RNA sequence: UCUUCUG
């Protein structure tokens, strides 16, 4: 039910019903570069560039695109070293 | 350098860039002959 | 293949 | 954040440990040094894996609530997801 | 290499201006010459013009020590008579 | 022009950023192999040689690396290439000078793969995340891709001419990903609809069924050889079921110890006799159905597809869901391993013999299908006297087509009833579909019986002719042979009107098949990309790209789908 | 604890065949004697063929195929002859090889079929199983196959150029008794040449206590070896292959402890 | 002269057109070839109906 | 030069003008097997686009009897779209009605 | 131009594509092959 | 395209009997007949000798490449 | 093309060893014996041989993979006996079986012949 | 009879006359499901035999010819007419349905390595090249010699020892992969002397060149063919067919001692799985082994004409019942590793089994750093081109499910097309960097302090300058 | 740019 679920849920969210088509779903306001790689493309980036749009990179589509790191899963933390444990323990090498 | 003829099987020696023609028959498709060296064969 | 209600 | 008033999970996602795993595997293989005795083992990623078990990798994981916020959460403090 | 490594946060789309199309082209004086070959081969206000981009798998274009792999090429602009319309 | 280089598919923005061709992979034909472990995968040695992953020198693994590097490109457990630390690259096929082979820590040597390097393995069309699983190597000497028969299933791969992509990780940040998140034995149950991927399949279901029957007695050498194939045998030789006269173990005693640790699971066989459950033997079943298994112990039932295949409850999803995955994945080789081996012992053979029924058998279908014809025809002169009165809601042909289209059913589903009355035990078409390993059925009784009624889009065989299905018919007839009632069986061979209706219904299924895969693959693609950025933040709740929360918890109870299973509510049914 | 004492009778005897019964035996043992008749009788077979001239219709390798499958004659001189691994030479030497030459040519106008009669040895031990025959190739006018062969000693579990059977018969329980095979019907099934039984009976009763044992063997030979020569070759060839394990576990057990 | 037509093998206007079996040997072509190809450019194409 | 042209290229016309030509005629005979010869020669090509996915045209019709092979057709994206010729079959030459 | 030996042949690769300094091995140039890409009538049009 | 030198199933030499097969069909014996009278017993054999198609006479009607 | 040398199968490379014996840990008195480079041919003979003897607890072979050539082959002994002396004995058991089967063939096909 | 018609105005001459070409050769076709009578029609037209008698004379790209070819033991009247018995494409086999070990699983084939090693289905592959000597250019001369390193400016490092003084390797030389089959030079202008143009062997051909022709073209230039000629021993990669739509590759491929063995010593060539055979009903397959036992018995050719109504299973088993085998076709096997006898009892009988032209060794490829294409940068495609496999966007979306995100980083831009760019942070557009010189500037805004280094795919940096050549402008902004 | 196969 989980993924049924998730597909009423994103074709309802906006309040209007959202088909998965070109029209419903690069209506909604999403990235420029994430609408190009769904169908329309060109006609999408002239569009946005004519009303100045900013692809706010959060997407994975758009992440792919520009061979950046995803935010999908093992992207969406950032590990940091940890100076106070690398100083603990036997070093041995 | 020797080129058997198709048509009447008659070995021909061409020298570099000479036309491929045998002589005897005229016929203009030529084959190489059978290389000197042999190569083994496993029966498998 | 079989009948109508089940397969061609 | 503040160190209290941690909201996300306290076990370690599944996708934290293959990157935790991997990133002190690469560390190891530049010659990082080892807090946990190997008892023969001379591939990086399971050196890297005896440290997990034993909670020593030296790595803070930094989880990005969706506000902006972030939590940071030591390898250690998370409960290993195994 | 010196230039510190970024990776892009934002992507911003825009019209490009003509004055700085005409600024950013390398070219000066637009493309004056439909033929692509002068001195043999290369024709300076041509199509191939050896500042804009790395011609032959060997040669180095004018503006940087591209090599045919660190160029990333380089704009030119023509320019028109008469406005036209962009379709 | 440039709208016509980005627009199109194959396109800068669609084939060659979305999805581009890359490096270090490899294809070749997928051929069965039972012996490699589930998560193994047999790589030729060519494709070994020619595939490198990069290794760093470090001062643990510079001897091993420094004799990879000094055996070379030709020897195969040889390295292709030296890379130095200013990032120089020293190919050792050319000559190298003897001082450049001398090896320090941060140099990356790039030996060729070896035995148990991870990989990832794909077959297109990638329908679901367990078209692509992360396979360890082990490099066999002929020049297939060897993989074992159960990860068959979840690529929907067979082996006749089918091909697959191996996709080496050249890092060690990747391969950890793929160890820890994609490996076959992580993935064996789905999060679609939380049931197991992989099943026991083909002979080892087949042989399963056969093992597992209260007839099957094993002397001791024979048990010797079977356990010799269990990879987890604690080395206990288990006491037999029959001590005396003559020591003789059971099959069920032998797959108690397949099955992994204390695993509790009842389920039952196909089968199952309905009556047996309310009637007394329920528990001392009388057809050894009913499969219990107590303490990881089967204490009785028939194994099949509905215990160790892919359904939810199976001994399989009951040992994933309980032992854990490495459990699991031993436990699905072990199965294949010592039932294939006690296979050869019993064998399976399909023949002429299982296709042949009873003389009475074969009358009683005939007399079935005199008496369906009479029946068409009393239909048939029903509606010429305009006496048949039209169903509400339908013409008076589709009645008519809907009472003879009952008939001419009733008729079939008889024939193939008693058709499969007549099969005995022994007969393997019963075999196979009694373990549920292949066939139906439907497929026994058009074998033995009858083989059905031919329909094209939707409604009997149309009258392509003028007012007639074929030129030896007579016009207007709407009897059973002429719309395409096919009498005879496969084994008695079809007439050839028959023939030709039935290549028409063949002709139907093909064409349904062709259409079906481009219709489903653009739905598929269109739901993708429409939630392709959906996911589980770190507040639990299911935001997109832009953040907007899609859901305040995933599936409103912020549970994943394959750790959950059915369960009865038990509070809700009874009455006050 | 120790082996049985195995007994045999030669029914029949012939120049392509011999049939026996081996008795007193356990199963495996006979059924890896059945296995060494097939795989591991040493035998001279062609392997090494250097084509000088091909003008037949067949391709060069399809002649070299076709040659390695004639037999030849090694009834004797197998034994004496060397694997080309042991011999110290480089290549071939007459201790370790047979060298076979062919030459033919048809300049008749009617076809020349050329057999195995054409092979020529040098040594005389060895020869085609000839004293029809096997027809290598044919011949139109003006075509010429002019070859030369060398030939090693090996078995077939090398190549099945090297096996010394046609046809192994093997067979045990002839009226199923130990119900080895659970026939589904037993009255349909033909009754074994070898079977004891009435007419009436279709199989044996169940003996639980019995064990396979009197195993009947028909060995078929294509004349490389005597009928005879395969069944002791092959005896003595698994008691070599079990002294050499023998060997090898003793030095394995003295150097572990 | 207005031309060359190209002609399918095996057809009346075709040189192997009443040509015995040995004859076909003799010219290097198979008797059981069925024709009803054109050799165009060296490759035989076939005219799909 | 234009039979040479449409008979190697496969498209039914001329050389400047594409426009209306038809491909996929004129194909290079299949030499693997006699019988891949047989058939490619006695072969029928349905002109409906294979592109388009409407069954009609694909399923076999009763008028097919004897004239087309039932069973033998491509399987693929141009089932039933290429039919091959029963053994009998024969198409007529043509004749004068005068 | 391999840096270590002046004037030095460099020998083509087919396999990845580079020139390669036969005496050392060294790969100078590293994909530099890639796919490596009527005159006669009229001129240029 | 020529009669193979031993069947494959066993591997009896079956390449000396096809002319002598041919010449007993053309002594007016059955195909059975003839296969009873030149040995071969087992099925396996029988098949090779009675499904052989001999090419190689076709062949050699072309004239030779070189004479 | 990567299709391994027919003589593979029974020739052992330089540097491997015909029987490597290493012994069990989870079960007393047993050890699993490595035979390289060899078939079923010896393998079921020594499992039979080894099945007859009264002090052997349990005798297996395997392969462990068809396209790989090698015999696993494990036995285990009661205590006061050991399972290389049971191997060994084993092997003493079928020579002698196969010598007297030898001499027996060969009296009767001399018997056969002029008789 | 009955009243039916009394006014039949034609009669048909036989019903097996609907059926085509290719379906002709189905045995039994009337006792097949329909769509595999459809499957086998297009496998037929892929099996191997020889295709012509002419072939020797013939130098055709990708021709194989089989070994051994034998003309159907059951077979259909109507194939007189298609010369199937005079050119046949496959070999009678004896087939066993029967699960052995496990290696015929699926559709996969057990097939006797002993018989294959006596010719059973072995197959020549003839790969013939064309080149032509062509000296159209003003001043282009394609001449036919044999290159030499140090003459020739242009070489290649492959083997050219081969090449003869013509430039054409002699016929019955062996050739390698990566070795030089013809040699051509083309005279270089001197603008102000040699560009290599040899041909190269396709790689793995590993073949013995069988002729060497050289002629005058249509152009009347010099064309030369060459044909080399591989030998294809069966492999357990190859697909295997039989005539009633079963396909499948040979799992593995055991001695004749491994396999299981009659009484009588027949091994089966090969054995297929049983669970082909419930799902897919084709009892054609059944009724040709037993029809096949028997006519290889009786020694007759058996008849499997469609519709016949004289030939019955039934008729089939009783005559099978008189040569002294089970009736059913059933005989009892015997293991061939440990020689017990088989429980079940095996149904063994000669089965027509074709060799289909898809070969493992033709369809084997592996890339691994190999060159890239011009325009995207990123790797070939195909195995000639040494292509690497695309990583279509449904692999990508299963990636992103997994949520491995890095190994979906390295294979879409790390393996593909790594490239680096540098950008001007003032404007998001690409600047001018000479790294050589050190210098770094952006034109449009007199800066060169701010640039920063960027890495994407050399396509998206190809998509951004496309966007820019239509006016568009990507600015890319780090902050 | 085409056609033909393989899933
Ligand atoms: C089982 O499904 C598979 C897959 O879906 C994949 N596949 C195949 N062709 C296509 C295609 O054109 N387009 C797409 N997208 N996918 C495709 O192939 C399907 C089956 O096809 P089949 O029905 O012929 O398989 P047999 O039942 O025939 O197997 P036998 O007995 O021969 O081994
Ligand atoms: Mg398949
Ligand atoms: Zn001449
Ligand atoms: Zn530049
Ligand atoms: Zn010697
Ligand atoms: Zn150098
Ligand atoms: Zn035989
Ligand atoms: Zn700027």
């Amino acid at each position: 039910y989980r993924h049924l679920a998730l597909l009423c849920d994103t074709m309802t969210c906006r309040g209007h019903l959202m088909a998965i088509t070109r029209h419903g779903v690069n209506r909604q306001d999403t990235g420029p570069l994430m609408k190009c790689s769904f169908e329309e493309t060109v006609d999408v980036l002239m569009e946005a560039a004519a009303h100045g749009e900013s692809d706010p990179m959060k997407g994975v589509s758009e992440n792919i695109m520009l061979g950046q790191l995803a935010p999908a899963g093992t992207g969406c933390f950032d590990l940091l070293l940890d100076a106070e444990k690398c100083k603990y323990g036997m070093e041995i090498p | 350098m020797i080129y058997i003829c198709g048509e009447c099987h008659t070995e021909n020696e061409i020298k570099s860039r000479d036309p491929i023609r045998c002589r005897e028959c005229g016929y203009r498709i030529m084959y190489k002959k059978r290389t000197k060296r042999l190569v083994v064969f496993d029966a498998r | 293949i079989w009948g109508i209600g089940c397969n061609p | 954040q503040a160190n209290q008033k941690r909201i996300t999970t306290p076990y370690m996602t599944k996708y934290e440990r293959a990157r935790v795993l991997g990133t002190r595997a690469l560390q190891i293989a530049m010659c990082a040094p080892v807090m946990v005795e190997l008892e023969g083992e001379t591939d990086p990623l399971l050196i890297a894996m005896k440290e997990l078990k034993a909670r020593k990798i030296p790595i803070i994981i930094r989880r990005y609530l969706p506000d902006g916020s972030y939590e940071d959460w030591g390898v250690d403090e998370l409960i290993i997801s195994d | 290499s010196a230039c510190p490594l970024r990776t892009i946060k934002r992507v911003q789309f825009g019209v490009l201006s003509p004055d700085e199309l005409k600024r950013m082209s390398v070219t000066e004086g637009g493309i004056k010459y439909p033929e692509t070959t002068e001195g043999g081969r290369p024709k300076l206000g041509g199509l191939m013009d050896p500042r804009q981009g790395v011609i032959e798998r060997t040669g180095r274009c004018q503006t940087c020590a591209g090599n045919m792999t660190e160029c990333p090429g380089h704009f030119g602009h023509i320019e028109l008579a008469k406005p036209v319309f962009h379709v | 022009s440039l709208k016509q280089r980005l627009k199109g598919k194959e396109g800068r923005v669609r084939g060659n950023l979305m999805g581009k061709r890359v490096d270090f992979s490899a294809r070749t034909v997928i051929t069965p192999d039972p012996n490699l472990s589930i998560d193994q995968v047999g790589v030729p040695r060519s494709i070994a040689a020619n595939m490198t992953f990069a290794e760093i020198v470090t001062p643990f693994n510079i001897d091993r690396l420094q004799e990879l590097v000094r055996r070379g490109n030709s020897q195969y457990p040889g390295a292709k290439y030296i890379i130095r630390d200013n990032g120089d690259r020293i190919d050792l096929r050319f000559h190298p000078k003897p001082s450049d082979l001398h090896l320090q820590t941060g140099y990356k040597v790039e030996r060729h793969m070896c035995d148990g390097d991870i990989v990832i393995f794909n077959r297109q069309p990638t329908l679901h995340k367990m078209s692509m699983m992360g396979h360890r190597v082990r490099i066999l000497p002929w020049s297939t891709f060897r993989l074992n028969l159960s990860v068959t299933t979840p690529y929907n791969a067979d082996f006749d001419g089918d091909e697959m992509n191996l996709h080496l990780p050249q890092s060690l940040e990747t391969r950890a990903e793929i160890q820890e998140l994609a490996m076959v034995p992580r993935m064996i149950v789905t999060p679609q609809s939380n049931r197991p991927v992989m099943g026991i399949v083909q002979d080892t279901l087949t042989a399963v069924r056969k093992f597992t029957k209260r007839d099957v007695f094993l002397e001791r050498g024979e048990v010797m050889n079977l356990l010799m194939f269990l990879s987890t045998w604690d080395g206990k030789v288990p006491q037999p079921a029959i001590l005396k006269p003559r020591p003789l173990w059971t099959g069920k005693q032998i797959f108690s110890l397949i099955i992994p640790g204390h695993i509790n699971c009842i389920r039952t066989h196909s089968t199952h006799p309905d009556d047996e459950d309310s009637g007394p033997y329920k528990h001392i079943s009388p057809g050894d159905t009913k499969v219990v298994v107590e303490n990881g112990e089967l204490i009785m039932g028939i194994l099949c597809k509905k215990s160790l295949g892919t359904s939810a409850g199976s001994l399989v999803h009951i040992s994933y869901l309980e032992m854990g995955h490495d459990i699991t994945r031993l436990f699905y080789s072990n199965i294949q391993t010592v039932i294939n081996n006690w296979l050869l012992i019993e064998g399976h053979t399909i023949g002429i013999g299982d296709s042949i029924a009873d003389s009475k058998t074969y009358q009683d279908i005939q007399n079935t299908i005199k008496k369906a014809k009479q029946d068409v025809i009393e239909v048939i002169e029903k509606a010429h006297n305009n006496e048949l009165e039209p169903t509400p809601g339908n013409t008076l042909r589709q009645t008519f087509e809907n009472q003879v289209n009952r008939i001419l059913n009733d008729a079939r589903d008889k024939t193939g009833s008693s058709a499969q009355k007549s099969l005995s035990e022994y007969n393997n078409f019963k075999s196979m579909v009694v373990s549920g390993a292949k066939g139906s059925k439907i497929n026994i009784s058009q074998v033995i019986a009858v083989v059905g009624q031919q329909n094209v889009e939707g409604k009997r065989i149309p009258f392509g002719f003028k007012h007639r299905t074929l030129p030896h018919f007579i016009k207007d007839d709407y009897g059973p042979e002429s719309r395409g009632f096919v009498e005879n069986s496969y084994l008695a061979g079809l007439t050839p009107t028959e023939f030709f209706f039935h290549a028409m219904g063949g002709r139907e299924g093909l064409i349904d098949t062709a259409v079906k895969t481009a219709e489903t693959g653009y739905i598929q693609r269109r739901l993708i990309k429409s939630m392709e950025s959906v996911m589980v933040k770190y507040d639990a709740t299911v935001r997109n790209s832009i953040n907007q929360v899609v859901q305040l918890r995933y599936g409103e109870d912020g549970l994943a789908g394959e750790s959950v299973e059915f369960q009865n509510l038990a509070t809700l049914k009874p009455s006050n | 604890p120790y082996a049985n004492q195995p007994t045999v009778r030669i029914t029949e005897l012939t120049d392509e065949n011999v049939k026996f019964i081996i008795e007193n035996t356990d199963l495996a043992v006979a059924n890896s004697i059945r296995r060494v008749f097939i795989a591991e009788v040493p035998i001279i077979a062609i392997d090494w063929v250097q084509i000088d001239a091909n003008s037949s219709v067949l391709h060069d390798e399809f002649i070299a195929h076709r040659l390695g499958l004639i037999p030849l004659t090694s009834d004797d001189i197998v034994d004496k002859l060397q694997y080309s691994r042991d011999c110290t030479c480089e290549e071939f030497c007459p201790e370790c090889s047979v060298e076979f030459t062919l030459d033919v040519r048809c300049n008749e106008d009617q076809t020349r079929h050329v057999t195995s009669r054409d092979l020529i040895s040098n040594s005389p031990r060895v020869i085609p199983v000839t004293s029809d025959d096997i027809l290598i190739v044919k011949l139109r006018k003006g075509q010429e196959l002019r070859l030369r062969a060398y030939a090693k000693k090996g078995f077939g579990k090398e190549h099945a150029k090297w096996n010394p059977t046609a046809g192994v018969a093997f067979e045990y329980d002839p009226d199923n008794a130990l119900r080895h095979t659970v026939y589904p019907k037993p009255e349909e099934w033909p009754k074994s040449e070898y079977s004891e039984l009435d007419e009436d009976e279709s199989q044996a009763p169940y003996d639980p206590n019995g064990k396979p044992e009197r195993f009947y063997y028909n060995v078929e030979s294509c004349g490389s070896l005597r009928p005879e020569t395969i069944v002791l070759s092959a005896l003595s060839g698994l008691k070599k292959k079990l002294s050499d394990l023998q060997t090898q576990l003793s030095h394995e057990i003295q150097s572990d402890v | 002269f207005i031309g060359k037509i190209p002609i399918m093998l095996r057809s009346t206007y075709c040189l192997l057109n009443g040509l015995t079996d040995r004859d076909l040997c003799e010219l290097n072509e198979c008797p059981l070839d069925p024709g009803g190809y054109f050799i165009i450019n060296g490759s035989e194409k076939v005219l799909i109906a | 030069d234009g039979l040479k042209y449409s008979l190697a290229t496969g498209n039914w016309g001329d050389q400047k003008k594409a426009h209306q030509a038809r491909a996929g005629v004129s194909q290079v005979l299949n030499r693997l097997t006699f019988a891949s010869t047989l058939s490619h020669l006695r072969r029928l090509n349905s002109p409906i686009g294979r592109d388009g996915k409407l069954a009609k045209p694909r399923q076999l019709h009763n008028t097919l009897w004897g004239m087309v092979c039932p069973a033998e057709t491509p399987e693929g994206h141009a089932v039933g779209l290429v039919k091959n010729l029963a053994l009998m079959a024969y198409i007529s030459v043509g004749s004068q009605p005068s | 131009t391999c840096p270590n030996h002046p004037d030095a042949i460099l020998v083509e690769d087919y396999r990845a594509g580079d020139m390669i300094c036969p005496e050392c091995g060294l790969v100078v140039g590293d994909r530099v092959i890639d796919v490596g890409s009527n005159p006669l009538l009229s001129d240029g049009d | 395209m020529i009669i193979p030198v031993r069947c494959f199933t066993c591997g009896k030499i079956v390449g000396n009997k096809w002319e002598a097969y041919l010449g007993l069909l053309q002594a007016e014996y059955t195909e059975g007949d003839a296969l009873d009278a030149l040995g071969l017993k087992r099925y396996c054999c029988r098949r090779m000798l009675l499904a052989h198609v001999d090419l190689i006479e076709k062949l050699l009607n072309y004239a030779p490449l070189e004479k | 093309m990567n299709a391994p040398p027919a003589f593979e199968s029974f020739l052992l490379f330089e540097g491997e060893k015909k029987i490597t014996i290493n012994k069990d840990t989870k079960v007393p008195n047993a050890c699993l014996f490595t035979i390289n480079k060899e078939d079923h041919t010896l393998g079921n003979i020594i499992k039979s041989q080894l099945l007859k003897d009264p002090q052997v607890l349990f005798a297996g072979y395997k392969v462990p993979h068809p396209l790989e050539h090698k015999i696993i082959i494990r036995v285990q002994t009661t205590p006061d006996y050991s399972p290389q002396e049971a191997f060994t004995n084993a092997i003493t058991d079928l020579i002698s079986e196969l010598s007297l089967l030898e001499e027996r063939f060969r009296v009767a096909i001399k018997d056969k012949q002029e008789g | 009879e009955v009243a039916y018609c009394s006014t039949y105005t034609h009669c048909e001459i036989h019903p097996s006359m609907i059926l085509g070409v290719c379906a002709s050769i189905i045995p039994f076709p009337d006792h097949n499901q329909s769509p595999r009578n459809t499957y086998q029609s297009a496998m037929g037209k892929q099996a191997m035999g020889v295709y012509i008698t002419n072939f020797h004379v013939r130098m055709d790209t990708l021709a194989h010819v089989l070994y051994y070819p034998q003309k159907p033991l059951v077979t259909t009247r109507s194939m007189e007419y298609l010369r199937f018995r005079e050119l046949p494409a496959g070999i009678n086999s004896i087939v066993a349905i029967a699960s052995y070990t496990g290696y015929n699983q699926e559709d996969s084939v057990i097939m006797n390595r002993s018989a294959v090693d006596r010719g059973f289905f072995r197959s020549v592959f003839y790969r013939s090249y064309k080149e032509q000597e062509s000296k159209k250019g003003f001043d282009q001369e394609e001449v036919f010699e044999k290159p030499t390193r140090e003459t020739c400016q242009g070489m290649r490092h492959a083997i050219y020892d081969k090449l003869d003084d013509d430039g054409l390797i002699a016929p019955g030389v062996r050739v390698s992969g990566d070795d030089v089959i013809i040699g051509k030079t083309v005279t270089l202008p001197e603008n102000e002397t040699k560009r290599d143009c040899s041909t190269f062997l396709r790689t793995s051909e590993t073949g013995i060149v069988d002729q060497v022709m050289v002629t005058l073209n249509q152009e009347g230039y010099k064309f030369c063919k060459i044909r080399v000629r591989s030998v294809r021993i069966p492999q357990i990669g190859d697909k295997f067919a039989s005539r009633h739509g079963q396909k499948g590759t040979c799992g593995i491929q055991y001695r004749q001692e491994d396999m299981p063995f009659t009484c009588e010593g027949i091994t089966p060539d090969i054995i297929i799985n049983p669970h082909a055979i419930p799902s897919r009903m084709t009892i054609g397959h059944l009724i040709e082994c037993l029809q096949g036992k028997v006519s290889a018995n009786k020694g007759e050719i058996g008849d499997a004409t469609p519709f016949n109504d004289a030939v019955n299973v039934q008729k089939i088993s009783n005559l099978l019942s008189d040569y002294g085998y089970h009736l059913r076709g059933n005989e009892v096997l015997y293991n061939g590793f440990t020689g017990r006898k088989i429980t079940s009892q095996i149904f063994i009988g000669p089965t027509y089994y074709q060799r289909l032209k898809h070969m493992v060794d033709d369809k084997i490829h592996s890339r691994a750093r190999g060159p890239i294409q011009i325009l995207n940068r990123q790797p070939m495609e195909g195995r000639s081109r040494d292509g690497g496999l695309r990583f279509g966007e449904m692999e990508r979306d299963c990636q992103i499910a997994h949520g491995a995100a890095q190994f979906l980083r390295e294979r879409l831009f790390e393996a593909s097309d790594p490239y680096q760019v540098h950008v001007c942070n003032l404007c998001g557009i690409m600047a001018i960097a000479n790294t050589r010189t050190h210098t770094y500037e952006c034109r449009g805004c007199r800066n060169k302090t701010q640039i920063s280094l960027v890495r994407m795919p050399y396509a998206c940096k190809l998509l951004f300058q496309e966007l820019m050549s239509m006016s568009i402008a990507p600015r890319m902004m780090s902050v």
